């Protein structure tokens, strides 16, 4: 299968700068793809918890991009821009392995609130 | 009807110079054309090289002053580069209905909008963005100027005679919220969103990093100093799009202030300092007598020498011993 | 014609910090205004107290990086305070004509003096002080800094490919040729003045007593090394006005390198050591795949741990066993 997240200025519901949605449950070797729906986003990896030996996702800017669900855990991602208003979107691949990192990984202010959220939306 | 009226273009220039135009005029109604780019940048705000993750009109803080008589219409086009991050928009105090213009200005990044409306009242006026959820960041951010809207026939005293500035200069009070990492130093962000959850619980407790005039700790000191000559008639044009401040010339008064910023009421004379309300902007005027430094500030000390809300006007001409004279200089004491 | 373009006053920043400033930029040709004060001053240059009767420009070695872009103009203003006992001027590699600049910008205490040029070419320029016959006194007592004139939409690799900075740092590296009493211990000069002849005798050895970036040694160590984190693209810019030397980063590498400091030619990769040719300046990008402390060095060892040219650089993340592993930590011999 192959799952969309739009990249998006505003919701419905008034809050800023979100991917749509912000969580997504897929399997081994689906790919799923982010989508300018409108300008001024990209997708992009969170390092400082993304899992050991998997190719990093730093797609560019306004422009669409794909990510290659190949090892099974979760998969915490950006938009750079607009990381710190809390745009960004989680992505679980089958088991979530790495759920222990995830939950440490010291997230701050809209980016956690937000994170934490689709954290609670983890399949287990 | 306002199709029907001559559309002059203006050319606007940066603080603390404002764009040259007439006092009164006998010149008729007309549509005014402004254009303004908001850039968002990173900004050095004191001597230690603190920056400020900022946002500004047209490149500066404030932005420039924008200069029409009443009953002139305005119409601005605002431009928001996709070399930005954020939606902005504007508020005009001086506009009627939208919000001030806000409704319908609402540009992202590689947007741009244009907006027009009539200056029926005349005085100085603050404009600023206000993006909705996050108007006091914007604000604050950099995201404010001034609207000067002259009346038709120039400035006038409480007895109804007339009034004249030889030149203006404009300047923009900015209460900065910057934060702190635990060992005491201000925060340098990387990028302005990495800014935003930091700086709002700097603001919500109501005390700035600094004040600072026109972006910087000793923006308008030194090399940039305003200037003036003796005999010579300044308008100081004072906005605060926040929070109050109370202006005051070390060695002058204000001959006559609109605090509140309003032509059309009459002016106070002789005050030593005056009070600029937040999201107001006001304006004064000074007849230099003696030459020497004036220092121009916000007559809280410590907002002025402590956190920076403070300038100097260099002032050339001939000392005046009617007015002030040294009898005996300091010497001891018998 | 440059008297018709728009013109930007630079608020400037102590190294090693940059000016804040854009990459690739949408906008056209301009002037940019600079100011920069030059002081004379006596500075401790390392750990046992020793001291240099040092020239900055600005008050820092090095003096601060001006960035601007291909095409612009620069528009130094230079201020030689009356403090001052000495005349200076600049010189700056990336002008065309008059001794770079040194001709036209000749000022004593007291004097100031305002000089445009084009920069019309592309890359890390020093610019350093010269004062006719005195030149080679002023440039080793502290008296150069960097000068980026960045390509007009950024750095690119050899195939074309856009290459980018999240932030950087500038580098000065001092030879300093510090005389010696009878007694085995440093001199120590009341006066920059008596410290001349001595000190031209030693420089004539070619032989430094200490080599140090940014003024003294452990000056970018401790509390003040350059940090970063994983992730992050730096762009390491590093002057050396008057003596070659060879930077290395531990642990790391030049991911692009343009060791000869110029953009308009392709950056070699995968370097270990590069080289700055003495009156050069030279700029590496690299991509922290690795948290850590590293060093960042002058790679003749004996330059950089006997004689201070070496920094670090406190790197943020998390660590990555393909890159490396400890697969038997040091433990006896079976
Ligand atoms: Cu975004
Ligand atoms: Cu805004
Ligand atoms: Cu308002
Ligand atoms: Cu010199
Ligand atoms: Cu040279």
């Amino acid at each position: 299968a192959e799952h969309i997240v739009e990249m998006r200025n505003k919701d419905d519901a008034g809050n800023t700068m979100v991917f749509q949605p912000g969580f997504v449950k897929v399997e081994a070797g689906d790919t799923v793809k982010f989508v300018p729906t409108d300008k001024s986003h990209n997708a992009e990896s969170v390092r400082e918890v993304w899992p050991e030996g998997v190719a990093p996702v730093k797609g560019g800017f306004s422009k669409e991009v794909v990510f290659n669900a190949e090892k099974e855990g979760l998969y915490v991602l950006k938009c750079a821009p607009h990381y710190g208003m809390g745009m960004v979107v989680l992505v679980q691949v089958g088991k979530p392995v790495n759920l222990d990192q995830i939950k440490e990984y010291k997230a701050t202010g809209l980016a956690k609130k937000r994170l934490d959220g689709e954290i609670a939306k983890v399949v287990q | 009807d306002a199709d029907k009226l001559p559309h002059t273009k203006v050319t606007l220039v940066a603080p603390p110079q404002v764009h040259p135009h007439e006092q009164a005029t006998k010149s008729g109604p007309k549509v005014v054309e402004f254009t303004m780019t908001i850039e968002e940048k990173k900004m050095v705000i004191d001597d230690k090289g603190t920056t400020l993750q900022a946002m500004t009109f047209n490149g500066s803080m404030p932005g420039p002053t924008l200069v029409v008589h009443e009953g002139d219409y305005v119409q601005l086009t605002l431009v928001n580069p996709a070399t930005n991050a954020m939606p902005h928009n504007v508020d005009f105090h001086g506009a009627t209905g939208a919000l001030g213009g806000a409704k319908l200005t609402n540009v992202n990044p590689g947007e741009q909008a244009t907006l027009r409306f009539k200056a029926d009242r005349s005085g100085t006026f603050v404009y600023h963005c206000a993006p909705e959820g996050m108007v006091p960041w914007h604000v604050v951010s950099g995201m404010s100027g001034t609207l000067m809207v002259l009346p038709r026939d120039g400035l006038k005293d409480p007895q109804g005679k007339p009034l004249h500035y030889d030149r203006a200069y404009t300047i923009g009070e900015f209460d900065l919220y910057i934060p702190k990492g635990p060992d005491g130093k201000y925060k340098d962000y990387a990028t302005l969103a990495e800014s935003y959850g930091d700086t709002v619980q700097v603001m919500r407790t109501l005390t700035p990093s600094h004040i600072v005039f026109n972006g910087k700790v000793g923006a308008l000191t030194g090399a940039n100093a305003l200037t003036a000559k003796v005999g010579e008639t300044v308008l100081l044009i004072h906005s605060q799009a926040n929070r109050d401040t109370r202006p005051h010339l070390i060695g002058g008064h204000g001959d006559w202030v609109w605090e509140t910023g309003k032509f059309a009421n009459p002016p106070q004379r002789d005050l030593e300092t005056w009070f600029i309300r937040g999201g107001s902007a006001g304006a004064a005027l000074y007849t230099f007598k003696q030459p020497g430094v004036y220092a121009y500030l916000n007559h809280n000390l410590i907002e002025a020498f402590e956190l920076g809300a403070a300038g100097h006007i260099k002032v050339e001409g001939k000392w005046n011993d009617d007015l002030m004279k040294q009898i005996k200089a300091p010497a001891p004491i018998p």
